[PDB]
């Protein structure tokens, strides 16, 4: 078998609606365990300012309470089974999953059912998992990939929701109670933005007999006639720079504005990113690295890491690289990374796309080949782009890429487009913003 | 489509294994049977580099070459290094199988070990511990290690601080020569069927048949080291022997790891009905985080208590676990609480077993510990056949076995052996 | 007797240490703690082009 | 027969004039990016012993004189040491440019 | 005795002391060898052996008279020094606050005969051990293992 028999072998996804516009989607397989998921379309974009932190809020607070099982009733029922519990929320979809043992998804479903609509929120609670998320908030500054994350969505969406980010702020969740809570989960958790996703050892009639059974009749309809619209986030190029000189590690984040989702453009610019590549100190390529940010990067030793990001929401994208560094190669390293970038615009060899390509499409099949990730890209392809696309698919629309296509839209992405610069180190060789520009058009085109 | 595990033994005593699983990513392991564990003090250290030495000058493919070719078909070439045994794992494009075959068999049987490309993977190795060491856990277990065994386990997984610079490639080679046979090894692929791989072990790997040193028992030594490191939480693990790899108190001890809990379930949960955090909460008011620890080998595994707490009431967290683990040597223990062990192993299992990494590590470990497949159903019926009154003797045998202790943090409250 | 020198001989330099001075992310919550023990013992992963990785 | 170009082969290294001056045949390569990239390559006595011949070279080139008869390096004591490295060199730096090509 | 009992069985280079002190509270009395990494464990274990000898009391008077004459010898040298004397005086009046004469010390040191020495030799031999080792340690010997 070849790779197009292999995904035509690959088994099918199966999408149905039920009656109170839920969508459950099965990937039917050969593992013995089973991950059911719901994926909520509610995150940083669909809540105002007033009530910030209430995503993060209800997925810490939907497992320690529950309206049929109280208490540490849900920790009872989950470790006599064996199931874990993950739970992730992003700027735009949150997340309930569960892992465990395709015997047991009578229980299981049930209990996915008790956690989303039947999540009591009791006041000490509140009160306990606010601390909570205040210490949090306090351990999580000294992780500086998320923060600067989190920086450069300050700063490339401004006046727009998508400048606040999943956390909250420290006023916002420290003024949230339980009616604002009980408000955002009647406003944001519909069922029809509402996906429960399986992954192998599972019938579609068993999903769809038992969502039916328990995790059906789920609200369907707004209260005052409130239904929220998606906006588009307006991208703002601009800059922040938190210069702290004590901390011994430049984290340095370039980005561009981006296609979306549902765009064709975001298979060729993640495949320009496989081109641009990763890094890290323990990859043991050396200078024989094919990536050439990366050969020159460990050539004259500059920084410490790069990875290269395609972070696509719903109108809109961030496109770019965070790169750690030490304090006297931010400089350098801005001008191979935007070298690299202008390169791949400009003058983007064949063995170049058929590299990045191969890199891709390694990427696409060991991401799914796990059950979390397949129940991950079901739920989120289930609610972004309208249906589990195929891997067949995303291979046909990674084969038609090029050269000359990977060269035009690049040019019309990345070329002389504003930035988006974030930085949470010593940030002195950072180059100022009009330098950033300047590097941002080539004189030799 | 998935029709069976093929599994067979070349004569010169080789494990060679491979599964159809019509998978547009195959995944070839090679598993040898050297890790951290075969060398001794002369040659310490040198597993780490051999570790690290993945991308450098092969006989037949350069550095470049074998560099440009990995991440130009597409695929990952990676090692794992548990103390017993390493695998050179890699994954690829099913449409071009065989370069990346032939490329992890160059690495493998036929390296070169150039003397220059070592001196530049010195400072590597030093990045790569800084790095891994970053982990507050990882100097606990190697410490942990470096205590509860006299020699032959006891050394370390990472280099030591003064052998970067002193690893020669003779030393690489003699480790090489010895320790990575064809009799030793065993090599499994998933996606990819058994003729080309039969072919690949008729070509290139059927060379070696002197098996080399081979280890010397790992005697239980027991002890503390306990270090300063400045930070508010110190990092404590009390450890005892328990059974090895392919005993009848290996599935008991790994039942009782999971009684005593060791998973964090719900994720940002309380980790309610687990013993170990039952038992500390009751008394402590203080963050903390307990769990079980099993180390199993193939000599001898260990068991043991993990405490992560603040520093003003290490002695309550220990003290509080460890009150625990001799309420259930005594057997105050539910048979419930033993089908959710049960239950919590057979799940962590099928978490093993479920993604293909790591199918094929734990096929590559069931190739290196046995010979022969055992499958997953008959695991689960191992599993369920533990007896509630094995898990009690298991406890007993941790409670009467020597201690060993590593901690790390503001050691002000932290109790000592004499106190446990 | 009651001395440094005149219990051990040549080991007071080494119990004496003299010293001329002139010229002749830190997890603070125990539900974000949840994760940092130690299930698995040591694995150590290195790549080529992925990065490190420890099973516990 | 091959002895009359041996001969041109030694008049050739009497009249280079670099047996004079107590250096071997590959002391007297010139020193670029392939050289200097092999000549990292060497155990460190060999580099030693060829840092000390070239500092010979130039204490005896400054002071105008050579060393006699008997200190001379004969062509039968001449050792080809570099070549095994600069010739793996030279194949690396082709295959990179080979792959640089495709 | 410590070096005989290890020379007659080591031919390698070595060193064999023996190291005394005694704190406030409480003191520490052991073995410190230097040796080759190959033969330390002959080492350890010839000086643990001849240690064990004087446990069970192999002694010769005119050598514990010796090791009397070599304490007040020693204690002499750290007297005649006046950076040893002020540092004699400094330690005797912070911890005991009297200042014994010296020739009272030759006194105590006359006092003490053989058996004290068997006494605190099997106190010695049979107390909990600790034991501190650095170099190549493949033939190192555990405390388990003495």
């Amino acid at each position: 078998a070849t790779f197009a028999q292999a995904l035509q072998s690959v088994p099918e996804t199966q999408v149905s609606i039920l009656d109170n516009g839920l969508r459950v989607a099965s990937e039917q397989s050969s593992h013995a365990t089973c991950t059911v998921g719901v994926w909520i379309d509610a995150g940083s974009r669909y809540e105002t300012e007033k009530n910030n932190g209430a995503g993060y809020f209800l997925e810490h607070l939907a497992f320690k309470g529950t309206k049929n099982r109280p208490g540490n009733a849900l920790e009872k029922e989950v470790e006599s089974i064996g199931a874990h519990l993950n739970a992730y929320s992003t700027r735009e979809h949150t997340a309930y999953l569960i892992k465990a043992l395709s015997k047991d998804l009578p229980k299981v479903v049930e209990l996915l059912a008790d956690i989303v609509q039947n999540s009591s929120l009791e006041d000490s609670q509140i009160e306990k998992e606010r601390d909570v998320i205040l210490r949090e908030m306090q351990e999580n500054d000294a992780s500086m990939q998320n923060v600067v994350f989190d920086y450069l969505h300050a700063t490339a969406f401004q006046g727009t929701p998508l400048a606040q980010a999943v956390e909250g702020p420290s006023e916002n969740v420290r003024r949230l109670s339980r009616t604002d809570l009980t408000d955002y989960l009647n406003r944001h958790y519909k069922a029809p933005r509402m996906v429960l996703a399986a992954a192998g050892g599972v019938e579609h009639q068993q999903l769809l007999d038992l969502a039916q059974k328990h995790l059906s009749s789920v609200s369907r309809v707004y209260e005052e006639d409130a239904v929220p619209g998606l906006t588009p986030c307006r991208f703002t190029g601009s800059e922040i720079r938190h210069r702290d000189d004590a901390l011994p590690l430049a984290h340095v984040a370039i980005a561009v504005e981006g296609p979306g989702w549902a765009n064709p453009d975001n298979v060729t610019l993640q495949v320009a990113n496989a081109i641009i590549g990763h890094y890290d100190c323990t990859y043991g390529g050396g200078v024989h690295l094919s990536s050439p940010l990366a050969s020159v990067a460990v050539a004259n030793k500059l920084c410490q890491s790069f990875q290269t990001f395609n972070i696509s929401y719903s109108d809109t994208g961030l496109l770019g690289a965070h790169f750690v560094c030490d304090a006297m190669s931010i400089d350098d390293m801005v001008f191979f990374l935007q070298g690299q970038w202008m390169r791949l615009c400009t003058s983007a060899t064949e063995s170049e796309v058929t590299r990045g390509k191969n890199i891709l499409r390694n990427a696409l099949v060991s991401h799914l080949d796990g059950t979390t990730p397949v129940c991950e890209d079901i739920g989120r392809s289930l609610l972004t782009y309208g249906r589990r696309i195929p891997l067949a698919e995303w291979e046909s629309r990674i084969q038609e890429v090029d050269a000359q296509m990977l060269r035009d839209i690049c040019s019309k992405y990345f070329y002389d487009q504003c930035p988006a610069v974030a930085g949470y180190g010593p940030i002195e060789q950072l180059p100022d913003y009009n330098r950033i520009r300047s590097g941002m058009f080539w004189l030799r085109f | 489509q998935p029709q069976d595990l093929e599994f067979t033994k070349l004569p010169n005593g080789l494990v060679i294994a491979s599964l159809e699983n019509y998978a547009p990513l195959s995944r070839i392991g090679l598993f040898v049977k050297a890790g951290s564990r075969y060398e001794d003090s002369n040659n310490l250290g040198t597993s780490h580099l051999l570790r690290l030495a993945s991308s450098l000058t092969t006989k037949g493919a350069s550095s470049f070459k074998i560099t440009r070719g990995i991440e130009a078909v597409g695929g990952k070439l990676s090692v794992t290094a548990t103390r017993e045994n390493m695998a050179y794992t890699v994954e690829g494009i099913r449409s071009d199988i065989e370069i990346l075959m032939e490329f992890l068999l160059n690495v493998t049987t036929a390296p070169e070990f150039r003397r220059w490309e070592v001196a530049a993977l010195r400072s590597q190795l030093k990045i790569d511990k800084a790095v891994a060491f970053q982990n507050s856990q990882t100097r606990i277990i190697e410490n942990l290690h470096d205590v509860a065994y006299k020699n032959a386990l006891a050394n370390p997984l990472y280099c030591p601080d003064y052998r970067m610079g002193k690893i020669t490639s003779e030393e690489l080679h003699y480790f090489v020569q010895n320790h990575f046979t064809s009799a030793r090894m065993a090599l499994v692929g998933l996606g990819v069927s058994h003729s080309v791989l039969k072919q690949v072990a008729e070509q290139f790997l059927n060379m070696r048949g002197g098996l080399g040193l081979a280890g010397a028992k790992a005697k239980y030594r027991g002890g503390e080291i306990r270090e300063q490191n400045g930070d508010n939480l110190v990092h404590a693990a009390i450890v005892a022997e328990s059974a090895a790899i392919g005993n009848a108190e290996a599935n008991a001890f790994s039942v009782l790891q999971h009684l005593l809990g060791a998973g964090p379930h719900i994720k940002r949960g309380n980790n309610t009905t687990s013993l170990l955090s039952q038992s500390v909460a009751k008394g402590s008011h203080q963050p903390f985080d307990v769990s079980a620890f099993n180390a199993s080998y193939s000599d001898s595994g260990l068991f043991g208590i993990y405490t992560i707490s603040q520093a003003a009431a290490a002695g309550e967290v220990i003290n509080a676990a460890y009150n625990q683990v001799k309420a259930v040597a005594q057997g105050n223990l539910s048979s419930a609480d033993v089908q959710a062990a049960k239950n919590k192993l057979k799940a962590g299992y099928l978490m093993s077993v479920e993604t293909s990494e790591g199918f094929l590590s734990e096929i590559g470990s069931q190739a290196l510990a046995a010979g022969s497949y055992m499958p997953p159903s008959t695991v689960l019926q191992q599993i369920d056949s533990v007896a509630d009154a094995d898990v009690v003797k298991a406890a007993k045998k941790f409670v009467s076995g020597k201690k060993s202790m590593a901690a790390s943090g503001n050691l002000g409250h932290t109790p000592f052996l004499d106190e446990l | 007797m009651l001395s440094v020198a005149a219990r051990s001989g040549p080991f007071a330099p080494v119990l004496s240490a003299t010293s001329r001075g002139v010229a002749g992310r830190p997890f603070l919550c125990r539900e974000s703690l949840s994760g940092q023990a130690a299930a698995r013992p040591l694995v150590a992963t290195v790549g080529l082009n992925v990065p490190a990785s420890v099973r516990f | 027969s091959s002895k009359w170009l041996d001969g041109f082969r030694k008049w050739y290294y009497n009249a280079a004039g670099f047996n004079k001056l107590g250096l071997m045949r590959d002391d007297t390569l010139h020193e670029t990016e392939d050289v200097k990239e092999a000549i990292r390559r060497l155990p460190e006595d060999l580099y030693n012993d060829r840092m000390f011949r070239i500092k010979r070279a130039l204490d005896l080139t400054m002071r105008h004189q050579i060393l006699p008869k008997d200190q001379w390096t004969k062509y039968e004591e001449d050792k080809f040491y570099l070549e095994p490295y600069l010739k793996e060199v030279i194949r690396e730096r082709k295959e990179r440019e080979e792959w640089a090509k495709k």
